């Protein structure tokens, strides 16, 4: 899975 | 007696679109996120990574109420605008926003934003996202 990213 | 088809549900209403409702369907729990273990599965093509695998949870709470939660998001679940503190459980009401994630640049909404509404079954069912 990837990571969630911050936005 | 009555038919299922005339009747009502909550549900979130998938906000400028006939798609991707979700229903809010009585005496279950709801969960939302981009992983694969949730009742909906979101997926975005637009922005991938903004949503957590594990978004947030909608449940009737004890006085059969319904509510919504962030499951510790990283980018947030917004409640008519209003942050959400992770984790805490907040009543949900006819006509409330519920945005998930943030807009991106130069946009003025966030990609998943909906209203919570009880409508007709009739109404409803062409629109929903499927169930995951």
């Amino acid at each position: 899975e990837l990571k969630t990213e911050r936005y | 007696g009555a038919h299922m088809a005339g009747g009502r549900s909550w549900c979130l209403r998938r906000v400028g679109m006939s798609a991707g409702w979700l229903l809010l369907e009585d005496g279950c729990e709801v969960t939302v996120g981009r992983g694969f273990g949730v009742t909906y599965q979101l997926v975005s093509k637009i922005c991938p990574l903004m949503i957590s695998r594990n978004h947030c949870v909608l449940k009737q709470n004890p006085e059969g109420q319904w509510t919504i939660m962030d499951n510790k998001s990283l980018n947030g679940v917004w409640l008519n605008r209003a942050r959400l503190e992770p984790l805490r459980v907040y009543s949900i009401h006819q006509g409330d926003y519920i945005q998930l994630g943030v807009p991106l640049e130069n946009k003025e909404n966030a990609e998943y934003e909906y209203e919570v509404t009880e409508e007709d079954w009739e109404t409803i069912y062409p629109c929903l996202s499927p169930k995951n």
